[PDB]
């Protein structure tokens, strides 16, 4: 329900878990989903419109293998080479992982040192230095770098994180 | 994808090989222990799947280079190599507990399956 609507819309198409939402250039309101085996265009995981437009895009996002550890999703983002498009996204997942992906490529993966990931936040902190600041269900938190997906510092505690 | 997996691995084969027939003492650990980490990584990147039928005999492949070059820098074994042991076996049988005993049994048997990744197991 939009305030720029003020109508209760039900989404047509029947997801399962709606992982990323929000606004794209040129598309606008956006969610990353899906509807229910190597190759990276298959993907299994429908793109959507939002306001019942077409799909948009199943062809280069993640495969559909890991469709089903992946928990988490934030896009980084979006090229328009064509009517397609190209995504640079990090996922993360049951295993404990932080993934990225390139045209659905996945590349620069890191292991998590504390279990159940939650959400996953962006640092920009000073000159060409980059964190992806982690957050999990067992009130603690790990900021890993970017340029090398390792560990940089590791806590716990931590009702809210900001 | 798993072509990319497979072409990393040799990349690092490669890497490794080159180190070995050349080098000095130190130029040599440093591109080891590079190929080291990087399979590292991908072993940790393999072990983030679900272990399908038609990815196991690389990640076998990778689990077996890594402790070939892990024990031949180390110069000597650790029981770290007999934990990835036991991991790998227990995603072949995810695929189809006790210790490794029964472990090894139950792999056997489903092996006699004739899923072919022999020349990979038998090296393991």
């Amino acid at each position: 329900i939009s305030s720029q609507t003020g109508k209760v819309v039900s989404v047509s198409g029947n997801f399962s878990s709606i992982q990323w939402a929000g606004e794209i250039e040129n598309l606008g309101m956006v969610l990353l989903g899906l509807k229910e085996d190597y190759a990276i265009w298959n993907t299994k995981f429908c793109v959507y419109s939002l306001e019942s437009q077409e799909v948009l895009s199943d062809i280069y996002i993640i495969p559909p293998a890991y469709s089903s550890v992946v928990t988490y999703v934030h896009i980084c983002a979006t090229e328009i080479i064509k009517n397609q498009l190209r995504i640079s996204l990090i996922a993360l997942t049951r295993k404990n992982q932080l993934i990225s992906f390139q045209n659905g490529t996945p590349k620069n993966v890191c292991q998590l040192p504390f279990g159940d990931p939650c959400a996953v936040q962006l640092m920009d902190s000073g000159g060409g230095n980059l964190f992806f600041v982690v957050s999990f269900i067992s009130n603690n938190a790990c900021a890993v770098w970017k340029e090398s997906f390792q560990v940089a510092a590791k806590w716990e505690k931590l009702s809210l994180v900001l | 994808c798993l072509d990319l997996w497979r072409e990393k691995n040799d990349r690092l084969v490669r890497q490794a090989k080159v180190a070995q027939n050349s080098g000095l003492t130190l130029r040599r650990q440093q591109l080891a222990q590079d190929a080291l980490e990087g399979l590292r990584g991908l072993l940790h990147s393999l072990q983030g799947l679900p272990a399908a039928v038609p990815v196991l005999p690389l990640e076998l492949t990778v689990t077996c280079n890594f402790i070939i070059l892990r024990a031949s820098l180390a110069q000597g074994f650790t029981e770290d190599q007999a934990q990835d042991i036991q991991r790998s076996l227990e995603r072949v049988l995810e695929t189809q507990e006790q210790g490794l005993r029964e472990l090894w049994d139950s792999v056997l048997r489903a092996s006699c399956l004739l899923p072919e990744l022999l020349s990979a197991l038998h090296r393991l």
